[PDB]
């Protein structure tokens, strides 16, 4: 016998069969999307999909800008930048009459929480640029290093702590004529060696004082590194707001998924279905297209997400609208860096050598494999002559996926063109949809598919035809979220990995049983899963920190007396883990310290011990409690 | 705290002040100076209109009052009732949220508290607002200031006087002012970022206060269908119909006997290892001593000083290799406690590590015109492999060796719990022995192993075990010995960069047999083995490859199959239990009296199908998903990502659901690219033309 | 960047742990039954005394005992949340289609399954 997996398929719904596919969510090992190649072909796809549009040079920075919007209409079915101003605008103002106050309401919680903010939240994001340095920092250091460098430029905004005032100072400074900053430089210098010439050249990391011209500074805050891409902090002050009023617009569309809680999208998927389902003509049909979208990013335009903004903000001050209407005019002016450069290399000679983005074109094109020779004669019209290229169209990542799901749902909120007899709604998840059409038979279903992909196309938006089917309601995918008559699966899942949090003994255990129930609440991780979950989390645990139960016969350093406080203990069911005790977790008491399960269990003597209240070791998210297994490391 | 503003405020109130909040929701409960003061902002509002009542034409005494208040209740409605104030009265609607509405005058009104003085907050406040609202402050040491006369009266203004009494006097009673009980913004635009604005306008634009006009002065009704009514006909979906006949075979070209056998290119051998057992009574061994006694027990297999090649790859040298595994056998075998190899220089250039290319200055490269960029691997194109099958049908079977041992858990109380638990002994039952158990813990701890000793030992080229801890029905314990690795270090310590691991594994497959699976490898005759009285070669298949620290983690994290394959075993019973309304493990399984056992189609025997128990489907389902990790890479990925559609289409074609495509040969082409030279991926697609030939044979009837 | 390996890096290692320097500290051996508990060096500058992770089980082993008296109204949001669970009571488990629910919910509700859950 030949055994074939796929032969699962005919007796298990496929749904269920293919569940959980990808153990993982992350990028693997094997993820082949960076790179000066990878930089250097989103450029071209960006410049591609909205080269007939207007072309100009910009009078700030002096690169070379693209304009799709309000272009000519495609002729073909190629992913197309050309979206309408008025289209959009027309969207937006019937999203507007469905809720009515909800572009409002949204204004005026983004003003007050912005007016409320401070400094200090521009540290809970990731990665960041930073131009002091010129490279991706954390947060926290590069808000620093910029917090800095503005004191020493007279602009002290964040002094007051808001983040308004600090936004202000940000900018201000793009109109200092110079910039002073201080700068991490690896400086080599003198030694007094061993050697006869007494010079052991060794480097440092010092700090010196440097300075700017106002347009490299602008081209500064306007660049995005390669980690994909990553924004300066001169954006985050003004994507944040921005951001949160998507946000407050997205939570009051029911179209707009948006419910992450993991049984919420079970019930968003299946409310979506019955009311669809419910809606349906009598003795009509309805259809659902499970969507994707083709160059998403690439086609999106800041100049639609800035007039977007200012219709949503219609109804605001005037300081709110100037401050809102900032990070899309960032983005529409943004520089891409294009990263380490090309490996050159002579295999006569056996040489090698790196080609750094500035001095890409230093060499004949001829000296460049076929496909980043013609890469480079592409790039070379948005080529700046310092490493960088100008990329005004499209986006780079999810700064700003509320928006672009508020784009989406105002696209499926048309739901009919031309008084035709369909009706269509769906789902929006930025980059992800689904689309219910009603109609009186399958023919004019495909009519209001038609429709809205011509609309879609009118906005900006390209659904992927190669990658997008339908069939009857009822069975449909939704962000990696498969319905079929009810039954909802998920195709991916981050399972715990191996390994402890990395903070003691005791924070350890209440993080990850924290971990695994997250999953099973949040991921719709089975019983099962999760009552083997706990026990590989066991088994790391006592392998990591060496404290296998007492009663085993396992030889080490804490063991041998581990075995001594099992034979002393007569209440050993009590015991921590930690001291060799027994593992008392399951789903049930998963969310209860460990200490405070056993304390009713733990003998008088060892709860004594063990709770001391000036032990030598603790001193002065995960519940905790103090403890001796509380302790820190050098 | 809390238990202040329940007393001193009453609950409906508090509880509008902490819907507000939420509306702003940064956290409600960190910060409660905000919720005394919103409250006691709603205390004083309710206070102004919850006597000024008012009359049909001029009197201020029916039930109007000449108050409305636009606080405490959702911003949604509250700006639809200003909005509709504003137009039903036809003044201007402020760009402000008010506070309230009098009706006498027809205008809205703003409130304040201010803790300083009066007259001052009023005066901040016009700064903010202007001329579109009528100002009452209200200070907590007696003061007010106001934009009219024929507002509130003095009546009504001693309530609200005498109301924050109570509130001053109790705070500093219980020493809660000097700590708490403490309370617009201009926004200016400088010359770069406005002249980036003006550039920044879509198109017919000249500057930015044009578009600002525009999008808030013109309606742009009819725009879409416009627009629609414009494009070309030929931007469309082009739908049709699919049906069972357009479902062509993906990657015919894996049939074309022309091409290249996929070569087998795991890491290490799965179903052709070979692992010399050593019994132990259980006690945990330092990786080299286990190798050292393993290999004592075999002395013969270690004492082979000779090599007698069998097969050799095409670029490999055999004596560097035969040289590399006898420096691996001396060192293991020595009594130091080190696992650096003695001959460093040798294994530099045995490993290839000394034939890497300088780095040299960009300006010299620059200037040299014979260096140029070197061109794309291109993966080769191969056909189906019957290797790939046979690992299938051997790594799915149960053997008699068992390599998991897991902790245990509290007891079971909960029903849930108990389902759990069952389903847990029914897959580990299941699953125990399986062959592809054994080799997932081998991957493991080979992975554990590697990544542990890629620390900064600055010794260089040491040697790694390949060792795993087995059991048996009996409840023996061994050792087993399944090959020598040396990996080296590499300086440039970043965690993506390339370390060269040489395998030498034992096996008892001849490569002989298979020419075409063993092209990577250079294999060896080392001696024979007695396992039952009958003599099997052993053969040392020896390789160099290449990983980083972040394929040791990943290799490391491969356990987690086990929990993949359950929960799609958990997928499976649930998706079964949901057409009934109880659980289906027991039935799944055991089977109930409403139900027998459940059968799944295991595979084909000569071209008809073949049923087996759920086990089997289980151990399938379990190896499925150790192949899919050890043959991991960016084609099986993007594969497994795009094959997912034509699943989906398949399954709305079962059911049918009337599936509709809208670009077929376009899905074709994104899935057939990533057929290239992946064993798992052709056999996958060879699995996959199979089972669709089956579907489209059962939906004739 | 490891925090996992580098934490068993760590636990291998002889003295990973500080010890806050007071009378009760001094009450840890030098060395138990061979096992080298307490490092017997005096820093230069720092003087912070170290301790094995052996150090952390003899304490719990054989170290004074401490008042526990007060600890359960410390905690007592842990304790009420223990016993929450303790008296309640479960229903029966179906598949298909305040806040002390809400604090219980991993083991109530699934994506196919209910568990029905009575408090006590």
């Amino acid at each position: 016998m030949n055994i074939n997996p796929y032969f699962l398929f005919i007796d298990v719904p496929i749904q269920a069969a293919i569940s959980t596919t990808f153990p993982y969510t992350g990028v693997p090992p094997y993820s082949h999307g960076t790179g000066t190649g990878y930089t250097i072909d989103t450029v071209i796809r960006t410049h591609e999909y909205s080269n007939k549009g207007k072309q100009y040079i910009s009078d700030v920075t002096g690169c070379t800008m693209v304009d799709p919007t309000n272009g000519p209409l495609p002729e073909d079915n190629e992913p197309s930048a050309y979206a309408q101003l008025d289209c959009v605008l027309e969207a937006l103002d019937r999203m507007d009459e469905e809720h009515p106050g909800l572009f409002q309401a949204a204004s005026q919680n983004a003003m007050e929480t912005l007016m409320v903010t401070t400094v200090d939240k521009l540290t809970q994001g990731r990665q960041t640029f930073d131009w002091t340095v010129c490279r991706n920092q954390p947060a926290a250091t590069a808000l620093n290093t910029t917090i800095t460098s503005f004191r020493l430029n007279d602009l002290n905004g964040a002094d007051k702590g808001g983040l308004i005032p600090f936004c202000q100072d940000i900018i201000d400074s793009l109109d200092r004529p110079e910039m002073t900053f201080f700068s991490v430089k690896n400086i080599k210098k003198k030694l007094p060696a061993k050697n006869r010439k007494g010079f052991l050249i060794k480097r440092i990391p010092m700090k010196v004082k440097d300075k700017i011209t106002k347009v490299e500074y602008i081209k500064r805050a306007l660049s995005l590194n390669t980690m994909i891409a990553t924004a300066g902090i001169q954006i985050r002050g003004f994507v944040l707001v921005v951001e949160n009023l998507a946000k407050n617009i997205c939570e009051n569309l029911e179209q707009s998924g948006l419910p992450v809680g993991g049984n919420e999208k079970k019930a968003k998927l299946s409310n979506a279905v019955a009311k669809m389902l419910s809606n349906c003509p009598p003795g009509g049909i309805s259809m659902t297209v499970t969507g994707d979208n083709t160059k998403w990013n690439e086609c999106l335009n800041p100049r639609i997400f800035l007039a977007m903004t200012e219709r949503i903000t219609r109804d605001s001050p005037i300081w709110f609208r100037d401050f809102c209407s900032i990070a899309p005019v960032l983005f529409s002016n943004k520089i891409a860096r294009l990263g380490k450069g090309f490996m050159i290399t002579s295999k006569t000679k056996r040489l090698k050598a790196q080609i750094p983005c500035p001095d890409l074109f230093s060499i004949p094109l001829e000296r460049y494999n076929e496909e980043t020779r013609a890469k480079l004669k592409k790039l070379k019209p948005f080529f700046n002559e310092e490493g960088t290229a100008s990329l005004s169209p499209g986006m780079m990542m999810g700064m700003f996926n509320m928006l672009s799901t508020v784009l989406g749902v105002a696209a499926l909120g048309i739901k009919n063109i031309g008084n035709k007899e369909y009706l269509w709604d769906g789902l929006q998840s930025s980059d992800d949809f689904a689309l219910f059409v009603n109609a009186k038979d399958e023919e004019t279903c495909m009519e209001g598919i038609n429709d809205f992909y011509r609309t879609c196309k009118l906005l900006g938006i390209n659904m992927s035809k190669k990658k997008s089917y339908c069939n009857e309601t009822g069975m449909f995918e939704f962000t990696s979220m498969f319905y079929r008559d009810g039954f909802v699966s998920n195709f991916a899942m981050e399972l715990p990995s191996f390994g402890v949090a990395g903070v003691n003994e005791s924070a350890d255990m209440a993080i990850g049983m924290t971990i695994i129930k997250n999953n099973m609440i949040n991921n719709g991780m089975g019983p099962a899963t999760a009552q083997t979950a706990i026990q590989l989390f066991i088994a790391d645990y006592r392998y990591t920190y060496k404290c296998h139960r007492g009663d085993s016969k396992v030889e080490g350093k804490r063991m041998k007396i581990i075995k001594e406080l099992w034979e002393n203990t007569k209440g050993r069911d009590g015991l921590l883990v930690a001291d060799g005790g027994p593992n008392i977790y399951n789903l049930r008491n998963l969310h209860i310290p460990e200490i405070v399960l056993k304390y009713n269990l733990m003998d008088p003597e060892y709860k004594g011990r063990l709770l001391h209240p000036q032990n030598p070791f603790v001193g002065h998210d995960y519940d905790a409690v103090s403890g001796t297994h509380s302790w820190r490391t050098k | 705290m809390d238990t202040f503003i329940t007393r001193n405020f009453q609950t409906t109130i508090i509880q509008k002040a902490k819907n507000t909040m939420a509306e702003f929701s940064e956290d409600p409960e960190l910060q409660p100076a905000m919720l005394f003061n919103i409250c006691v902002h709603l205390e004083v509002c309710y206070v102004i209109s919850d006597m000024n009542f008012l009359d049909e034409e001029g009197k201020a005494y029916n039930l109007r009052p000449q108050y409305e208040v636009i606080e405490g209740m959702p911003r949604t409605i509250a700006w639809m009732v200003q909005r509709s104030l504003a137009q039903e009265h036809g003044i201007e609607t402020p760009k402000y949220l008010a506070d309230l509405f009098d009706y006498k005058t027809k205008r809205f009104i703003e409130v304040g508290i201010t803790k300083g003085l009066a007259d001052d907050y009023f005066w901040k406040k016009k700064e903010k607002l202007g001329n579109s609202m009528e100002l009452m402050i209200f200070s907590y040491n007696q003061d007010y200031s106001l934009s009219n006369e024929s507002s509130l009266d003095e009546e009504g203004k001693g309530r609200v006087l005498s109301r924050l009494t109570e509130l001053q006097a109790e705070l500093s009673l219980k020493n809660l002012w000097q700590v708490l009980i403490g309370e617009g913004i201009d926004f200016k635009l400088g010359q770069t970022i406005s002249r980036l604005r003006d550039i920044s306008v879509p198109a017919g634009f000249s500057n930015f206060e044009g578009m600002r006009s525009y999008i808030d002065n013109i309606d742009p009704k009819g725009a879409i269908e416009r627009n629609l009514a414009r494009m070309s006909p030929l931007v469309s979906v082009t739908p049709k119909k699919l049906t069972w006949e357009d479902l062509r075979p993906i990657g015919p070209h894996i049939y074309n006997h022309e091409l290249p056998e996929v070569p087998y290119n795991a890491f290490l051998l799965m179903s052709d290892e070979l692992g010399l057992a050593n019994m132990t009574e259980g006690k945990s061994k330092k990786p080299k001593t286990l190798a050292k006694e393993c290999l004592e027990k075999y002395s013969t297999l270690r004492d082979q000083t000779d090599p007698i090649l069998i097969m050799k790859s095409e670029k490999a040298n055999e004596n560097f290799l035969w040289k590399l595994w006898r420096d691996c056998v001396n060192t293991i075998s020595n009594e130091e406690m080190s696992n650096e190899l003695q001959k460093t220089n040798y294994a530099k250039w045995a490993t290839g590590d000394g034939l890497t290319y300088q780095k040299i200055m960009k300006e010299v490269a620059i200037d040299d015109e014979t260096m140029c960029q070197e061109e794309p691997k291109i993966p080769n194109k191969c056909r189906v492999a019957a290797w790939v099958q046979t690992e299938m049908n051997l790594l799915s079977t149960l053997t008699s060796k068992r390599a998991l041992d897991l902790p245990e858990i509290g007891p079971d109380v909960a029903p849930v719990e108990h389902v759990g638990s069952e389903r847990r002994k029914y897959f580990v039952n299941e699953i125990n022995y399986c062959k592809a158990s054994t080799v997932m813990m081998k991957y493991v701890l080979f992975h554990t192993s590697l990544l542990n000793e890629s620390n900064a030992s600055m010794g260089k080229y040491k040697v790694i075990p390949i060792t795993n801890r087995v059991v048996n029905e009996k409840g023996e314990s061994f050792d087993m010995l399944y090959g020598l690795a040396v990996k080296g270090q590499s300086h440039l310590r970043g965690d993506t960069d390339v370390v060269t691991v040489v395998t030498f594994e034992f096996s008892s497959t001849d490569p002989r047999v298979d020419s075409g699976k063993w092209p990577k490898y250079t294999v060896f005759r080392i001696g024979s083995l007695f396992v039952s009285g009958r003599e099997k070669s052993v053969y040392l298949y020896c390789r160099v490859n290449g990983t980083n620290k972040i394929q040791m983690k990943w290799g490391m994290e491969a356990r987690r199959c086990l929990l993949q394959s359950m929960q799609q075993m958990e997928a499976i019973v649930e998706q079964e239990s949901s057409i009934q309304g109880y659980d289906m493990t027991k039935a799944c399984f055991k089977g109930d009296r409403v139900n027998s056992p459940k059968t799944f189609s295991i595979g084909t025997q000569e071209g008809k199908l073949v049923k087996g128990s759920f086990g089997k489907a289980l151990r399938v389902i379990f190896t499925k998903c150790l192949m899919h990790y050890v043959f991991g890479n960016a084609q099986l990925e993007g594969f497994s990502a795009e094959s997912r559609r034509l699943l989906l289409l398949i399954q709305a074609l079962k059911d049918r659901k009337g599936p509709w495509v809208f670009d077929l040969e376009g899905m074709y082409s994104g899935i057939e690219e990533c057929i290239s030279n992946n064993p798992w991926v052709i056999q996958s697609a060879y699995w996959f033309n199979e089972w669709l030939g089956f579907e489209k044979e059962g939906s004739k009837v | 960047k490891n925090p996992s390996l580098r934490m068993k890096w760590a636990m291998c290692s002889n003295f990973p742990l500080a010890l806050t320097k007071g009378d009760m500290a001094n009450r840890i051996p030098l060395e138990y039954k061979g096992i080298q508990l307490k490092t017997n060096a005096e820093d230069i500058g720092t003087k912070g005394q170290m301790c094995s992770i052996a150090a952390v089980t003899w304490w719990n082993t054989y170290g004074p005992i401490g008042d526990t008296e007060g600890f359960e109204r410390v905690y007592e949001s842990f304790f009420l949340r223990k016993m929450r669970l303790d008296n309640a009571t479960w229903g029966r488990i179906t598949f298909g289609p305040s806040a002390e629910f809400i604090e219980m919910l991993h083991c109530l509700q699934g994506e196919n399954w209910r568990q029905i859950y009575h408090p006590g």
